[PDB]
RNA sequence: CAUGAGGUGGCAAGAAAUGGGCUACAUUUUCUACCCCAGAAACGAUAGCCCUUAUGAAACUUAAGGGUCGAAGGUGGAUUUAG
């Protein structure tokens, strides 16, 4: 159970590492915030539902 | 309506392209069918249907060939392979009313 | 009892997937569109022609596929840039699957004047949601 | 006051190095004639070298079917017409021909066939596209056949040399 | 002719460059003819073999067997008022009408001639 | 058979540029991108639909090649080809006293490999006749010509121009047609005197 | 040869959902910015086409499955540009065109007179 | 390899339709006038009246293109209003969602 | 070697029972321009008939316009439905 959080976690990180270097900003100053912004102008759904919307936070939040 | 604005209507509509003479409401229709298509030779109404044949015959070709694997058809001949070892074979020419 | 295309529930034992499991009514909120091109809008026309090629790629993709793909195919019309995008099993050679998405490709563009690549994606099997 | 420049009628190759040309290429980046999946990535050398031999090969074997039946691909919906519709065909659209068949059967059992056919029917042996293509296809037979496509008329002695 | 073929292919033997990334993909796809000139223009394959307006508007030239009065030379302006606001056909399509006409009304000449005109 | 190769999660470093991996408008394909993305329905307690066979991920047209580098790339490569625009023709009125002649242009789109469109051949002629030679019988002989297709307040005319499967051969028949217009100010008849 | 130089035009792109129609847009706007062109932009009203089809196909007039049709519209108001620099943005647009929009453009070129105009002859 | 005689005789029909109309579009508008000669609208009706059936855009049924049904059929898609709805519900046709207002 | 397929015409005609939609059954209605500070005549839709018009090769009907005649009508009692 704690090696899935833990590939969980490590996959969350570098995908925000990732994410901070295609932007073109810092990784420390990469909230959370912009995160989510970087994400819906990549990945637009076009949907009703608030549920089906593409998010990448910590696993603590989805699991 | 007087002379001048006769002769106004006569040279805007030879400018424009019609008729000098007055027409009736009855010569009107055929000169407004040709100035469009017909409905009988426009975009969509010949090509309604799309060309079957040759979608059929690509279809039985790749089953010849055994490309598009069709269950269908496989079923098809399975059923009627299994009504010919029955009894019930496809009639031919020469069995039935006349023997 | 309006049984339209999603999946009875009756005994749990049908591996259903994700794409079909929803209602019929839940395309615009919990799902999406397989195909997408500007006939779907106002002002626009050929739309016959377009779901005719839509609906001859499907079963040609089926036919050709007795069972190598998962679930459906995602279709992308980008004016003259068709993509059959889909997903591929882990059963059979990578030979037999480049010598089929070449063919594919080439039969493509030779018939329906229309250059496609694929992306295909790694998966073990189909991809189940529900055991139910 | 106003002034108007001159105009720019740029083509393709313009665009092409404006905008291809300047994006440069990833470090670990793999050839994109191939995939991207790991189940289809390019690892050692014998995988490209089957992947690409397996992708010739449907391409030959997609060529064989669609030019195996010239009925199928006689239907043009495109207006402006792209040039990849157009079938190649193997057959002489004229019979009665002798040199022009011969000729567009060896060129535009080839080339033996072509020179029994022009022998039958009584054609004449040119110095273009008959001697050259004899000697570098069709090294003994090759040879005799130029020997004889020389022999045959006084055509030209550079191409027969 | 065959030492052509020899030397394309020589060429294209030894200039030769391996896919590396999709911008070569569409390259290779634009030179090839597939997609449309990105200029999407619709006069590309669409000249109407070239003819100017003078022939599609003006069909003055086109009235010669054809008298100046009566009910002919109504139809007449009315066929040619019909033909000069269709945009959906060309020059040749108004030629072959009007030579149709010409031909149904030289087969029919005792029609014309009882239908109290004088075809001139 | 079976084989395990490690995709592009192993082999990107930590300064690796997003165009180079992606310079074409690809579909997003999750076997390669290490972006743990999640989306879909989830239940009460349960994770919802990760990447891995993610059709609604695939349904969606990302972006990913719309990189904010490669669009300032992009737009510092294409300045050459970028003319320049006078300061003359900034403001409106000279602008329009300089060129008054307005061709509007039909482009439209397809989703076949036609691109034919009987729509796309008509040209919007906009002139503001306001700098010609306007005077005062010529005015009302061309306003009592026209009609109802010239604007009395904003003085521009509008003439539908599509009577040929062409937009040069439709300009050239609105050039001749505004030419046998301004031909009626200079050559009269005699009907003129039973206004 | 003297270059056409055009006036405005109005590129506008229309889409199903919103989010894709957004994130185009946003594209667009930025890069407008990173240019120098300074374009404006707003979102005209929607239509929705709506239209009635029978739920069965028997005797079931009671039940009836509408459906519509979403889409938006949202267009770009572009200044200043030449023929060229119009050109090139529309072929940058069009090398990014997604799947599933409509593209329709309407430039007016500039022009002061032609040649048969003030004393032309017949 | 057809299964059905319908849809094959209205395609036949609209084929025959579409190579047989300058003629009868001629004879229409020569028919449709004002004043006319008689003798010309009278042997225009003789040679419109000489010509046999299976040519005529009356003739012509609009049924779909893979079921064959005549009533019951949008213009925009030529097809039943049965497995187009199928497909929709399916969710393959972008944009036709069910109306949920 | 049909219970199959192609060609021409006919099939919606009336002793009679029955459901649903619309119309009105006068000063709440009808007409005239402004849709209610107005005036006037103590009311409307349909058999059938004649002419003509959009498409249709030719109206035995479902479309519309014009014209003398213009049929029970003068607010419904044995039972019911929705807001
Ligand atoms: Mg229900």
């Amino acid at each position: 159970t704690e090696d899935f959080i833990k590939k969980q976690i490590e996959e969350f990180n570098i995908g925000k590492r990732h994410l901070a270097n295609m932007m073109g900003e810092d990784p420390e100053t990469f909230t959370q915030e912009d995160i989510d912004r970087a994400i819906a102008y990549l990945f637009p759904s076009g949907l009703f539902e608030k549920r089906a919307r593409p998010v990448m936070k910590h696993p603590e939040q989805i699991f | 309506l007087s002379e001048y604005a006769f002769r106004m209507s006569r040279l805007s509509a030879r400018l424009f392209g019609e008729v000098t003479r007055p027409t009736n409401s009855k010569s009107m229709k055929v000169v407004k069918l040709f100035s469009e298509l017909p409905l009988a030779k426009k975009k969509e109404t010949y090509d309604w249907y799309p060309n079957h044949h040759t979608y059929a015959e690509l279809m039985q070709t790749l089953r010849f060939l055994g490309l598009y694997r069709d269950e269908h058809q496989d079923f098809m001949d399975e059923q009627k392979r299994l009504k010919k070892l029955r009894g019930k074979e496809k009639p031919k020419k020469g069995e039935g009313k006349r023997a | 009892k309006n049984r339209a295309a999603r999946v009875r529930v009756s005994k749990g034992d049908k591996p259903v997937t994700y794409e079909e499991a929803h209602a019929p009514h839940y395309i615009a909120h919990r799902k999406g569109w397989l195909s997408l091109h500007t006939g779907n809008l106002d002002g626009e026309d050929h739309a016959a022609e377009r779901t005719v090629e839509d609906v001859f790629l499907r079963k040609f993709m089926w036919g050709t596929f007795p069972g190598c793909l998962a679930d459906q195919l995602v279709l992308k019309r980008r004016g003259n840039q068709l993509e059959i995008c889909a997903v591929v099993l882990r059963q059979l050679s990578p030979h037999k699957y480049y010598f089929l998405v070449g063919y594919s490709e080439t039969l493509l563009s030779y018939f329906y004047k229309c250059p496609v690549r694929l992306h295909l994606q790694t998966v073990p099997s189909k991809v189940v949601y529900k055991y139910l | 006051e106003v002034v108007i420049p001159k105009k720019k009628t740029w083509d393709k190759v313009a665009v092409l190095q404006a905008l291809a040309s300047t994006v440069n290429r990833d470090t670990t980046a793999v050839p994109y004639v191939f995939q991207d999946d790991p189940y289809l990535m390019p690892a050692s050398s014998l995988e490209s070298r089957s992947f690409l031999l397996a992708k010739k090969s449907g391409e030959n074997v997609a060529k064989f079917i669609i030019n195996s039946y010239p009925k199928y691909f006689q239907k043009d919906i495109a207006e402006p017409h792209i040039p990849c519709l157009m079938p190649e065909y193997f057959e002489p659209q004229i019979k009665d021909i002798s040199e022009a068949a011969l000729k567009e059967r060896i060129e535009l059992e080839p080339s033996t066939d072509y020179h029994f056919q022009q022998t039958g029917q009584s054609e004449a042996l040119e110095e273009e596209n008959d001697e050259t293509s004899r000697r570098k296809a069709g090294t003994w037979r090759a040879k005799n056949n130029a020997e004889r496509i020389f022999s045959l008329m006084p055509e030209k002695n550079e191409h027969s040399y | 002719s065959l030492w052509d073929v020899e030397f394309a292919k020589q060429l294209a033997t030894v200039n030769e460059q391996p896919l590396q990334n999709g911008f070569e993909e569409l390259i290779q796809w634009t030179k090839e003819g597939k997609l449309w000139e990105f200029p999407i223009n619709n006069e590309a394959g669409f000249d109407d073999d070239g003819s100017e307006f003078h022939e599609h508007i003006f069909l003055e030239k086109h009235l010669e067997s054809f008298p100046k009065q009566g009910p002919i030379r109504h139809f007449m302006e009315l066929v040619t008022c019909g033909l000069s606001k269709n945009p959906y056909l060309s020059v040749k399509q108004k030629v072959e009408h009007i030579e149709w006409f010409r031909n149904y009304f030289n087969e029919k000449k005792d029609i014309l001639k009882e239908s109290n005109i004088q075809f001139n | 058979r079976r084989k395990a190769l490690p995709p592009r999660t192993e082999k990107m470093a930590v300064d690796q540029d997003w165009p180079s991996v992606y310079p074409v408008a690809a579909p997003f394909k999750p076997s390669a991108v290490p972006l743990p993305v999640r989306m879909g329905y989830p239940v009460k307690k349960g994770v919802p639909m990760a990447k891995e066979g993610n059709l609604e991920l695939l349904k969606i047209p990302n972006f990913l090649h719309l990189t904010p580098v490669a669009i300032k790339k992009h737009c510092e490569a294409l300045k050459d080809f970028c003319t320049e625009w006078p300061a003359a023709l900034d403001s409106d009125e000279k602008c329009e006293k300089h060129f008054p002649i307005e061709i509007d242009s039909t482009d439209y789109v397809s989703s076949g490999p036609s691109v034919r469109n009987p729509r796309a051949r008509v040209v919007v002629l906009r002139v503001k006749l306001s700098s010609l030679n306007l005077d005062d019988h010529a005015k009302k002989k061309l306003i009592k010509l026209v009609g109802e297709r010239y604007c009395k307040t904003t003085d521009v005319l509008t003439i539908k121009t599509d009577r040929c499967p062409l937009r040069r051969q439709n300009y050239d028949y609105a050039v001749y047609l505004l030419t046998v217009l301004y031909h009626e100010s200079w050559n009269t008849e005699e009907w003129e005197k039973s206004k | 040869e003297p270059d056409i130089l055009y006036k405005r035009l109005s590129v506008l792109v229309k889409g199903h959902d919103k989010a894709v129609l957004d994130s185009y847009e946003y594209f667009a706007v930025l890069a407008a910015k990173e240019l120098g062109i300074s374009i404006k932009v707003h979102e005209p009203p929607r239509k929705i086409e709506r239209f009635t089809l029978l739920q069965s196909v028997h005797i079931y007039k009671k039940h009836r499955v509408q459906y519509e049709m979403r889409t938006l519209y949202r267009c770009l108001e572009l200044e200043h540009l030449t023929g060229s620099t119009a050109d090139v943005y529309l072929e940058y647009i069009q090398r990014n065109l997604p799947e599933g929009v409509a593209m329709e453009v309407t430039k007016t070129q500039l022009e002061q007179l032609p040649e048969h105009i003030k004393e032309p002859i017949w | 390899h057809y299964v059905d005689w319908r849809m094959w005789r209205d395609v036949k029909r609209r084929k025959m339709a579409y190579e047989y109309a300058d003629e009868r579009l001629r004879i229409n508008s020569l028919r449709k006038n004002t004043i006319l000669p008689k003798i010309l609208q009278d042997v225009a009706d003789e040679e419109i009246a000489a010509l046999p059936r299976d040519s005529c855009p009356v003739r012509i049924r609009n049924r779909c293109v893979m079921t064959s049904r005549p009533r019951g059929v949008k213009r925009r898609w030529r097809l039943s209003r049965i497995v187009f709805r199928h497909l929709a519900d399916h969710g393959q046709l972008s944009g036709i969602q069910r109306a949920t207002w």
